[PDB]
């Protein structure tokens, strides 16, 4: 359900890390824990955000018109 | 150099960790929430949708648009469309973006806020200009699409502060912290056994010295010396989510003066 | 849908002045002025300077109900000082201690190297 | 230029009028839908 | 926040915090008689009955139905419909009068018995207020 522009707690920017945290995951083989901590997600409140958003746009967009 | 000094610590392109010292703890806040609230900035604001067959429903990209950051350097030269004279708005009072996205690809084709196109004439000056921190340079991916799916709209970016919608806030999260060891005694840890132990100590105790029992209360000690962290999201440089604070508060200020003015009139 | 407009929150309506005021009867020399369209970040500052004027009896500011962007201030002042003008300083003040604050921020980071 | 309504599945713009059969030209699927507005629609962004 | 109520952030719901989308289906068929005598999808008017609506039809095309993305509010007629009988009685479908939002998607089929079946879906976002339940 694409990632949420900004953080919902401090407005932080964030809809661009989404793609570099799924490869510093899926590539760069870390784990969520700091893969974060990488993106700059300092708090939780920012944290929370990427760590949990669930990307069903996918799910969605695999559907057809 | 004359009244409440400052000595900045770390300091970056995000952040501006500093120590604001010598001051009255009401106003060290004033300029905290000011900083958060009331300072100017652009953003999109109005969405016109010609053609969307993305998965997002209209508002909802609409929605996302007026969260991604924009260029707002010479904000304080673009007027509020409110106060410009045009019926409804001129590059006097706003810029004006594109965005047409088609899945051409084969893969899942990309939308970001690389993709803004601004149309007005910037009459020569930075504003508009979706603010770019992301590595690849694409920032803030506003959606995807498939095949045919087409997404053709507007955009109309305007002034506006936080306090009209949180979206022209430039701020976003701000450190605030002062008396690391309770010495005014403006709390009251909650323990199991000990408060010292179980109540960690803050990077900011350095910075100022330990109690060391046998002195008595110090009752008239008041509390100047606030250890903040100002960061930013872009549409203005750290440096300025600090000066401008401090000068909109100004001119808050100011305002009341010449309230109390022109009502001396009569 | 009850909504009241976001804008509301800081844009004078149609005939209503930031100050507003009237003499508090109940004690001597003393008022009670209304900020309209302002809140806690102007009313606690221009309270706390407000109490330093040693010529001013009493000074404090309340937010009367949330929903309306709006608060009264009470500044009760020694005789033959008016208030009005015990308002006026204590504003003063506050525009150069910021002002200053301004110079010194801008000194330090001119003074600094980013990374 | 113009259409008017479209195939669930096999999505072509299509349309016709009264008594004009309510399939698709090439699929049967008798649903179709009845695409977007000429009128430019606007939102507020907040 | 007192009793079982609780303050939320107000930015956070502006970022977005706990929106919501929100669609409703309001649907309607061509009644037919055995002797021939069937109702249509229209934007009608006058035409002898009145006995009509009082919302816009305006936003009313040809086919008696709304383009998809229009906004819808008040009453305004969602489906145009007439029934004969002896001209023109209407028989038009009118968004419920307490909500509003916009014409999400439109369909028109069939129905085994070939009248004409027609589905309408206005879609609303609905952001968090402060009657609202969690
Ligand atoms: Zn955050
Ligand atoms: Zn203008
Ligand atoms: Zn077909």
């Amino acid at each position: 359900m694409i990632v949420p522009v900004r953080c919902f707690s401090c407005g932080k920017v964030v809809g661009d890390k989404w793609e570099s945290y799924l490869n510093l995951l899926q590539e760069d083989e870390l784990d969520e824990g700091t893969a974060l901590s990488r993106l700059g997600l300092k708090r939780y409140c920012c944290r929370r955000m990427i760590l949990t958003h669930v990307d069903l746009i996918e799910k969605f967009l695999r559907y057809n018109p | 150099e004359e009244g409440p000094q400052v000595k900045i610590r770390e300091a970056s392109k995000d952040n501006v960790d500093f120590i604001l010292s010598n001051v009255d703890l009401a106003m060290a806040n004033s300029l905290r929430r000011v900083m958060i609230a009331e300072i100017p900035t652009l953003a999109i604001d109005s969405v016109e949708v010609e053609t969307n067959t993305t998965v997002l429903a209209d508002e909802f990209i609409a929605h996302r648009l007026g969260l991604i950051p924009l260029q707002s350097m010479d904000i304080e030269q673009l007027e509020y469309s409110r106060d410009c004279f045009c019926e409804d708005h001129c590059d006097k009072c706003s810029v004006v973006l594109t965005l047409q996205a088609f899945g051409e690809s084969e893969s899942t084709t990309n939308v970001y806020s690389k993709d803004l196109v601004i149309v007005s004439n910037l009459m020569g000056r930075n504003i508009g200009h979706p603010i770019i921190q992301d590595k690849e340079g694409n920032g803030v991916l506003i959606c995807k699409l498939r095949k045919g799916q087409e997404l053709k709209l507007t955009c109309v970016a305007k002034k506006g502060i936080a306090k009209e919608h949180a979206k022209w806030g430039p701020a976003a999260a701000i450190e605030f912290e002062y008396d690391p060891w309770n010495k005014l005694k403006h709390t009251d840890y909650w323990y199991e056994q000990d408060s010292a132990k179980e109540w960690p100590q803050s990077k900011n105790c350095e910075y100022e010295d330990p109690p060391n029992e046998g002195d008595p209360f110090d009752y008239k000690a008041q509390a100047d010396t606030f250890y903040m962290n100002v960061e930013s999201v872009g549409s203005i440089p750290v440096d300025q989510v600090v000066v401008r604070g401090i000068d909109t508060l100004q001119k808050k200020v100011a305002s009341i003066l010449l309230a109390l003015t022109q009502m001396d009139q009569d | 849908m009850n909504a009241p407009d976001r804008f509301e929150l800081f844009l004078l309506g149609e005939g209503e002045s930031k100050l507003k005021i009237d003499p508090d009867t109940k004690a001597p020399n003393a008022v009670v002025i209304t900020f309209e369209k302002e809140d806690h970040t102007l009313g606690n500052l221009i309270r706390a300077e407000l109490l330093n004027d040693r010529k001013v009896l009493f000074a404090a500011y309340k937010v009367e109900h949330p929903f309306f962007a709006r608060f009264k201030l009470r500044i009760q002042t020694t005789e033959g000082y008016d208030p009005k003008d015990a308002l006026k300083n204590a504003c003063n003040s506050i525009i150069n201690k910021l002002g200053a604050l301004k110079t010194n921020f801008e000194t330090e980071w001119n003074l600094q190297t980013l990374a | 230029a113009t259409l008017k309504y479209i195939c669930a599945e096999c999505s072509s713009k299509l349309s016709l009028s009264r008594t004009d059969a309510v399939r698709c030209k090439d699929c049967g699927h008798r649903i179709l839908l009845k695409a977007r507005t000429k009128r430019l629609v606007q939102f507020e962004a907040r | 926040n007192q009793e079982d109520s609780m303050i939320m952030n107000q930015s956070s719901i502006d970022r977005g915090l706990f929106r919501s989308l929100f669609f409703r289906s309001y649907m309607d068929q061509e009644k037919k008689y055995g002797m021939s005598i069937t109702e249509t999808f229209e934007k009608p008017q006058r035409t002898n009955t009145l006995r009509m609506k009082h919302g816009t039809y305006d936003k009313l095309d040809d086919d008696g139905l709304i383009a998809p993305g229009v906004r819808v509010s008040g009453e305004d007629v969602i489906i145009g419909k007439t029934t004969p009988i002896s001209s023109k009685r209407d028989a038009s479908t009118p968004l419920r009068s307490t909500e509003n939002g916009i014409v999400d998607q439109v369909l028109v089929t069939t129905n085994q018995d070939g009248l004409k079946f027609v589905k309408v879906r206005v879609r609303t976002t609905k952001i968090p207020q402060i009657g609202d339940k969690f």
